[PDB]
DNA sequence: GTACGGAAAAATAACACGGCGAATACCC
DNA sequence: GGGTATTCGCCGTGAATAAAAAGGGTAC
RNA sequence: GCGUCGCAGGCCUUUUUAUU
RNA sequence: CCUGCGACGC
């Protein structure tokens, strides 16, 4: 969606944007692996465990 | 177009007096009509005065005895 | 029109600009608009107020122009009559001028010879004065109080006059001869001694005389008719509630006739004269405060608790008439937008849009629909504009094609901030910039905002193709360096593009040429770093212009042939072969621009930038969190380092070094394992690569994101990379010192809270101290460009041959700056000998470009007199010898330029990068030493001592040339003599500090000479079996009975006879100062060099402003004003006698210093004018007085150069002597022979140089005069020009003195031009002023 | 923002300021100095007198720019004027002589 | 505000300075649009005639 | 609800630096 | 009592623009 | 291609926020 | 005096 450039990282020393990515990033897979659990008929229990 | 006006620098003396000479050669096309030396191509009177200046068919004593025999003329 | 007259306004004057009289206080009527009868808003005195009707009716018509009706008398005419008609206000009492009484000097209190607390008590009832007293005991004018009036009333009933008011103020200006009374002062002036008498008669004698020659009286000054402003300018504006609001002026107004009004009801009833004196000082004060509130008293408060607008608070200040409507106004056909980045755009070109164009271009559009036919009525072209037809595109694009448009950001520091651009019509809201431009812009694309202007006449759009263009300035006029330097970007892109690696795919192939490379490139069968061999074709010019080619098989890379098809022929390989960084393509658009020219170096410029953008999104260059490396030895060198700390707080702890030496073992260990940490964090970041080229590894250069983005020069240096990898280090506290404890983390790992909240005081500190330097930037850049607004050059060669010598300067470490930046683009004073024979190498008058500096470096020449711009013998202007080259072209300097107005931007513009918040020598290399200004004898253990004040010691190489220069103190040793020379890095110059020894040159006998024990020495044992010395007493807390008693050493021979000084007749005796202390008796035979006496003991941009300003130091260094031998004198409790006697002349010279400062000076020395008495910083005024004008240049230059080298600015020379040549513009009179100046008056230093040839080529003795110093403030309110002094600052004692003095005023000069709103007499108006 | 033609003041005759009334933008004393560093002497006086002050000089200025004619004439800005007529009710006498 | 896809590359030099490159799928899907209300009175005053 | 606009309480308020001129105190 | 010569007041100065409110006469 | 009639507008000071 | 609006004459 948005193409940033990453030349204001080494001068403007903001590293927590780069570490809320990579945690977005994480979030947002965890996010696609519980709706493509939930687009297919799965159960109540294996749902709950993972 | 001209983007650079380098050679129009190099003909007279300094970069002061050009945007006289072009201003009163450009004048002379708007106001009084007068037909240019250099074929014009989609150009408007300054690029025309400065192809004029840069071709070195156009400078002071050039206009001086042209309005010298225009004086005469009439 | 002519020059510009100013000058006081006599009361008949006032009547004759007046059209009628002002009797009533009322202005205007509530419940009707219309206007009163006779009042500040009238019909019959200031004019009409619709266009051609009358007040009363049936005269709104055409017909009757100028009648004057019979009903009402108003005039009917326009409306445009009621700003420019006047009315006046006949007072029944005389007023004063708060102008001429309150701004000092006074000027009623310096003509009357009075001071102005007595005429404060005069004028607003509170004394009187008696005025022609005649035969009685008071004099002309004496202050009385209100008891001894009726005393003298009831002694001296007849023949007596005094008066209380202005009216004896009137009578005590009227009643006095101007000539009889200068001639009497001039009298008085002969037969005068004193100095600040003197001062005095002198300047009451100028003063007397600018009354006399200008055409104003001395009793104008009281007020007697008072004039009123027009009301258009004071208007009454409507609100929607239908209450009319008033002004300050009006108020005031009001107030003054109101008061006027019941005075003159008052009068009329014959009242009593308590009353009426009250009331004549109820109107002196509402005088006072319609002229300027504020000054005398109260300043009064209406309803706002705020102080009213007087009529001089709109005449000066920053919201006055002219800085915020004469020198900067709000113009026409102008837009405003948010800025945006164009990758596709030209260097001359940019983004325009559409909606912006539509409107900027109306008029255009609009001839152009009437040119065509498509609109007959301006009402049709509006609507089918406003309407938004198809053919309103197609002529928006026709005039818009070769029209030009002035772009411009918010802060204008420097003249690249307005550059000339052709639109493009694009679609949007934002203005599209070219990258190239924003380093000269200063501006990124976080919300920065720029104006755009529209030129309309020829002339202007001629101004913005030539001069304004962005393809003609790309050299900055500061130094000379480009400004079209690559972003990060760019030389990321071919950075990325030209490198290497020792093994890839297509590696080992041998190509036919640079489009086979770009095709296995694009192909995909070769990677963009692989080593091969392409037969390339480089041309080279040479020959006599012609370009020569040749081919051969080079080996390269595949990247870099590609970028070869960028460069053009004539530029060689050998330049894009390498790993292409940033400075590499900066020295590569300059060796285009040298060797090609300017119009190959603009499409090079923009070949550049496409392909760094093209070949930059290719590569994938990303940051990430395995990016970042940490080095594996860090956890043990903080371990290594705890274990030093713990070390050395063991030991603090049994107590064996003391605190400050502890915290300087922890700062000292800390910063090595910084050191470490950084130099581990370096070698583990260098190479990062474990690569097979066929079979077995090999070591290259990493290809890291960070590493590529920190080494080819994108963005961050290696600080951040400390910062982001290794340890911070060490951080200060806001009160100075440093931390002892300090970051052992970086920004990759978690940060405590403590870390975080120790650098929030360093971002702090650097937030407020951005956020505060730019007010004193902004006023330090307006001071210089007001004091250096009228300097254009308008000669070529004035026939000089002053000059100043160029010398590369030397402070003891290294050099800075050679010869080479320093004497180019100057023309030579003198012709610049050759070393070995005195043949003529070089002529004066020659340009020296890179040919002549390259033959002058080769030659070892060190001196090379240029012609300076201070130096110059021009009047009203420079030359263009004198100047040199323009810094932004290749040519000379033309002839019109302004060259102060660059140089105030240039020195102005890099203030925002500076700061705001407050034994033993060593050689470097080995050479022989050079020993000037110094006296010696030779000793007995060989060694060789300096008996001089200051001595120079400087170092001169086999070259023949000087490399170093040091200082040595007056106490010291040398290791080694002046013909040997020093093998390097060993101690040449040795001294103890905090001692001032004597030492002699003779060896003999030594006696005491009028020294008594107890009374002017004092013998103290110490408890240490070491020391068992004398002390001698001061001069200053001994007995009564030794006052005149002061001790000496006198040296003889065994013989007991006294020697003497070779070259001299005077014994070698020296005296004692106070505390000095001798070693022990008298007795023993003493050396040549021996110990005898024991004496013992800002910077950034306020050092830049002190510099220009002249600013006298807090200590200043005293010198000697005269030669001579020093001799102290008698004290008087305070400051310290000394007194110059000199060897030839007489000693009309007495000075004192101040005891508690330190002096490095005996009693019997041989100085001279130019040395030192005491130590510490220098002032300019001395400097020039004493050395001369070329010595006080060098040092503000010197000065100036050292504060700017701190912080890596380059600028050259020529701007600061420019504003050296402006602070020194008059001339003190020394003697005025034959010559209508007076004695010790200031003038002009031009107007006394054309006074002194027009002397003598008349056949008449000139003038001596001396030049003196101002600052930047002074010599911009001391200027011949009233206009330029009063937009500038102090408007009201600068209007003050043109009044008085009667000053004609020609323009001459680029402000004076903007205020009256004509050509300026530079660039092209110079040729029109020339036509 | 833009503008070519709008309203005007009434004490000097200059452009109003802002966007909500349709005001311009203004040259202040730094795009002085950086136009008196170049040779630009006819734009600076077509920004001090047409387009800023002159009421004749910018209706003869708008009248050849509709006609065809890049050709203006500086005149006497009103700021001046009203400068003089506020300096002259001071006391103080100040004329332009000839 | 809102979290989307991001990416940290030089994209053509449409990211020079400071500069964003944003797609076209978050303009359509409108999860930046923004409601502005603005007011306009009309005060209505009793006075003479 | 029309009409003089001032000065004394106000339970007022209160910057750092620099240059120039006047009151005044040292020194014979 | 003349000539200095430190003190102490006082005035002038302190960057450049866009938006959004609030108030334009209070007393006896 | 202009002129006549009617309507609306041209401010000042202070405070706050934001930007460069 | 200048802008924008509405109307009318030759
Ligand atoms: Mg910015
Ligand atoms: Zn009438
Ligand atoms: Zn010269």
């Amino acid at each position: 969606d948005i193409v940033l450039n990453p030349l204001g990282v080494p001068s403007r020393m903001n590293i927590g944007q780069i570490l809320e990515t990579h945690l977005g990033m994480a979030a947002k897979g965890i996010g696609d692996k519980i709706n493509a659990m939930l687009k297919q008929q799965q159960e109540v229990a294996k749902l709950r465990e993972f | 177009a001209r983007v650079t006006v380098q050679d129009a620098v190099e003909k007279i003396g300094n970069r002061f007096d050009l945007v006289l000479v072009a201003a009163r050669r450009a004048r002379q096309m708007q106001v009084g009509g007068k037909d240019p030396l250099v074929p014009e191509e989609n150009d408007k009177t300054t690029v025309i005065a400065l192809r004029e200046i840069e071709e070195g068919l156009i400078n002071n004593q050039i206009l001086d005895v042209r309005e010298r025999q225009e004086q005469q003329e009439q | 029109f002519d020059a510009i007259k100013i000058a006081l306004a006599s009361p008949d004057m006032i009547r004759s600009w007046s059209f009628g009289e002002v009797k009533k206080p009322e202005t205007i009527n509530y419940r009707t608009f219309k206007p009163e009868r006779d009042g500040l808003f009238c019909a019959r005195i200031f004019g009409p107020v619709k266009d051609y009707e009358c007040l009363c009716g049936k005269y709104k018509r055409l017909k009757h122009r100028g009648v004057i009706c019979e009903k009402c008398g108003v005039e009917v005419t326009q409306t445009k009559v009621r700003r420019e008609r006047m009315g006046h206000i006949e007072l029944a009492s005389p007023t004063a001028h708060i102008w001429f009484l309150k701004s000092l000097p006074s000027r009623i209190g310096l003509l009357l010879d009075m001071p102005l607390r007595d005429i404060e008590r005069v004028l607003y009832f509170e004394s009187y004065v008696v005025i022609e007293g005649g035969m009685t005991n008071l004099e002309r004018q004496q202050i009385l109080t209100e008891e001894q009036y009726l005393d003298a009333l009831e002694e001296f009933g007849d023949e007596f006059d005094a008066k209380m008011g202005a009216e004896a103020i009137q009578a005590l200006l009227k009643s006095m001869d101007l000539e009889q009374e200068c001639e009497q002062l001039r009298e008085e002036l002969n037969e005068t001694n004193s100095e600040t008498k003197r001062k005095k008669l002198t300047k009451r004698i100028k003063l007397l005389e600018a009354f006399v020659q200008s055409g104003n009286k001395p009793e104008w000054m009281i007020l007697t008719v008072l004039p009123v402003l027009p009301p258009d300018l004071r208007p009454l504006v409507p609100l929607d509630g239908g209450r009319f609001a008033t002004s300050d002026l009006n108020d005031l107004y009001r107030r003054v006739i109101n008061r006027n009004n019941r005075l003159k009801r008052l009068l009329d009833l014959a009242a009593p004269d308590i009353i009426v004196r009250n009331e004549k000082r109820m109107l002196q004060e509402a005088v006072d405060a319609l002229l300027d509130n504020g000054r005398r008293g109260r300043a009064i408060t209406g309803s706002n608790k705020r102080p009213l607008k007087s009529l001089a608070d709109m005449i000066k200040g920053k919201q006055g008439r002219f800085r915020q409507n004469l020198l900067g106004k709000r113009v026409d056909y102008s837009g405003r937008s948010v800025i945006t980045v164009g990758p596709y755009l030209r260097l001359h070109q940019c983004g325009l849009p559409k909606k912006m164009a539509l409107e900027l271009f109306k008029p255009f559009i609009y001839g152009k629909l009437e040119l065509r036919g498509l609109a007959t009525t301006i009402k049709a072209a509006k609507k089918m504009v406003e309407r938004e037809e198809a053919v309103v595109w197609d002529i928006l694009d026709e005039v818009i094609r070769e029209h030009p448009v002035l772009l411009n950001r918010a802060p204008t520091l420097h003249r690249l901030g307005i550059q000339a651009f052709e639109p493009v019509l694009i679609e949007g809201k934002a203005i599209q910039l070219h990258p190239l431009v924003c380093a000269a812009y200063n501006a990124d694309f976080d919300g920065d905002q720029m104006a755009v202007h529209v030129p309309l006449t020829l002339e202007a759009q001629l101004e913005a193709r030539a001069l304004m263009m962005s393809t003609n300035n790309i050299l900055s006029p500061a130094n000379g360096e480009p400004i079209i330097v690559p972003s990060q970007d760019v030389v990321l892109g071919l950075y990325y593009m030209t490198r290497d690696c020792v093994n890839a795919k297509g590696e080992g192939m041998v190509l036919t040429g640079p489009k086979e490379a770009e095709r296995l490139y694009r192909s995909g069968l070769a990677s963009l770093h692989a080593r091969v061999k392409v037969r390339i074709t480089e041309y080279e010019k040479d020959a006599n212009g012609e370009l020569v080619a040749k081919t051969s098989l080079k080996d390269t890379t595949v990247g870099r042939a590609i970028l070869w098809m960028i460069v053009p022929k004539g530029l060689p390989y050998s330049i894009v072969n390498q790993a292409l960084g940033k400075k590499a393509i900066s020295k590569m658009l300059n060796t285009c621009y040298r060797i090609l020219g300017l119009k190959p170096t603009v499409i090079f410029a923009d070949q550049i930038m496409y392909t760094g953008f093209a070949y930059a999104a290719r590569s994938g260059a990303s940051v990430g969190i395995d990016d970042m490396v940490i080095p594996e030895k860090k956890h043990e060198i903080i371990s290594e380092a705890e274990a030093e700390v713990a070390e050395i707080q063991e030991q603090f702890q049994s107590g064996l070094v003391t605190a400050g030496e502890r915290y300087n073992k922890v700062i000292d260990i800390w910063a090595a394992a910084n050191d470490r940490v950084s130099k581990a964090m370096m070698d583990n970041l260098q190479t990062e690569t474990v690569i097979n080229r066929d079979g077995q590894e090999e070591k290259q250069v990493s290809f890291n994101s960070i590493y590529m983005m920190a080494d080819s020069g994108a963005r961050g240096s290696a600080a951040q990379i400390r910062q982001l990898a290794g340890m911070r280090g060490l951080m200060a506290k806001p009160d100075g010192s440093i931390i002892e404890t300090p970051i052992t983390a970086n920004f990759r790992e978690g940060l405590n809270v403590l870390q975080y909240f120790i650098s929030t005081h360093g971002a702090r500190k650097g937030l407020a101290d951005t956020a505060l330097k730019t007010a004193n930037s902004g006023y330090l850049t307006r001071r210089l460009v007001d004091v250096a607004q009228d300097l254009v050059v308008t000669e070529d060669d004035c026939g000089t041959h002053e000059g100043i010598m160029m010398t590369p300067v030397i402070e003891g470490g290294d050099v800075k700056e050679p010869l080479r930046d320093r004497v180019l683009g100057r023309v030579t004073a003198e012709d610049v000998l050759k070393p070995g024979t005195a043949d003529i190498l070089v002529p004066r008058n020659t340009l020296l470009h890179e040919q002549w500096c390259d033959l002058l470096e080769e030659n070892s020449v060190d001196a090379v007199k240029v012609r300076s711009v201070v130096s110059c013998d021009t009047d009203f202007g420079v030359c263009a010898h004198c100047y040199g080259r323009d810094l932004a072209r290749g040519h000379i300097i033309n002839k019109g330029e302004a060259i102060g107005v660059i140089a105030a931007q240039s020195i102005g513009e890099p203030g925002t990068q500076l700061t705001m918040r407050t034994s033993s020598i060593q050689v470097k290399n080995k050479g022989s030493i050079k020993l000037s200004n110094v006296k010696s004898v030779v000793n007995s253990s060989g060694k060789l001592v300096i008996t001089s004040r200051n001595t120079e010691l400087k170092l001169i190489d086999e070259f023949g040339r000087t490399k170093e220069s040091y200082k040595v103190p007056y106490g010291a040793v040398l290791a080694k003599g002046d013909g040997e020379q020093v093998a390097g890095g060993e101690t040449v110059a040795n001294w103890d500090p905090h001692t001032m020894p004597v030492i002699t040159e003779v060896s003999g006998f030594v006696r005491f000479t009028d020294m008594i024990d107890g009374q002017t020495i004092t013998r103290q044992t110490d408890e240490l079996t070491g020391l068992s010395s004398l002390v001698v007493l001061d001069s200053a807390e001994r007995t009564a009975g030794g006052k005149d008693l002061r001790p000496a050493l006198k040296i003889v021979d065994a013989q007991g006879n006294d020697v003497l000084i070779p070259g001299t007749d005077m014994p070698a005796q020296y005296f004692l100062p106070g505390k000095a202390i001798v070693q022990l008796e008298d007795g023993v035979q003493i050396s040549s060099g021996d110990t005898l006496a024991r004496i013992p003991q800002t910077g950034g941009l306020p050092r830049v402003a002190d510099l220009f300003e002249a600013r006298r130091p807090k200590e200043p260094a005293i010198l000697a004003e005269i030669s001579g031998i020093v001799s102290f004198g008698k004290e008087t409790k305070g400051k310290r006698r000394l007194v110059i006697t000199p060897v030839d002349g007489s000693d009309p010279y007495e000075e004192m210093i101040p005891k508690w400062r330190q002096l490095n000076v005996f009693e019997g020395e041989r100085v001279e004018r130019g040395d030192v008495i005491s130590d510490g910083p220098e002032a300019p005024h001395d400097i020039l007085r004493l050395r001369g004008v070329h010595a006080v240049t060098r040092y503000i230059v010197n000065e100036v150069q050292d504060v700017y080298r701190l912080q890596g600015v380059k600028i050259n020379d020529k701007h600061i002597e420019v504003i050296v040549r402006q602070m020194l513009r008059k001339a003190t009179i020394v003697n005025a022979g034959s010559s209508d100046f007076l004695e010790g008056e200031q003038v002009e230093y031009s107007r006394v140089k054309i006074a002194n040839r027009e002397l003598e080529a008349n056949g008449k003795v000139g003038a001596t005069y001396s030049r003196d110093l101002l600052g930047i403030t002074k010599a911009s309110l001391a200027t011949e020009s009233f206009i330029s002094a009063a937009s500038f600052q102090e408007t009201t004692r600068v209007l003050t003195e043109a009044a008085v003095a009667g000053k004609r005023d020609e323009l001459r000069g680029l402000k004076e031009n903007v205020i009256v709103g004509r050509l300026i007499p530079a660039g092209t108006g110079y040729a029109y002023h020339q036509d | 923002h833009a503008r070519s033609t709008g309203s005007y003041s009434l004490v000097t005759q200059q452009p109003l300021g802002g966007k909500a009334q349709f005001g311009g933008q203004r040259f202040g004393e730094m795009e002085v100095w950086a136009l008196e560093a170049y040779g630009a002497a006819y734009t600076l006086q077509e920004m001090l007198t047409v387009k800023s002050d002159d009421v004749n000089g910018r209706t003869k200025m708008y009248k050849n720019i509709v006609d065809g004619n890049h050709q203006m004439e500086p005149g006497m800005p009103e700021s001046f004027n009203v400068l003089l007529k506020e300096i002259r009710s001071l006391g103080i006498n100040i004329e332009l002589e000839d | 505000g809102q979290n989307m896809r991001v990416a940290f590359m030089p994209w053509n030099g449409y990211n020079f300075e400071d500069s964003i490159l944003v797609s076209e799928r978050v303009v359509q899907e409108d999860r930046f649009t923004t409601i502005h209300i603005q007011e306009l009175a009309c005060v209505s005053r009793d006075t003479k005639l």
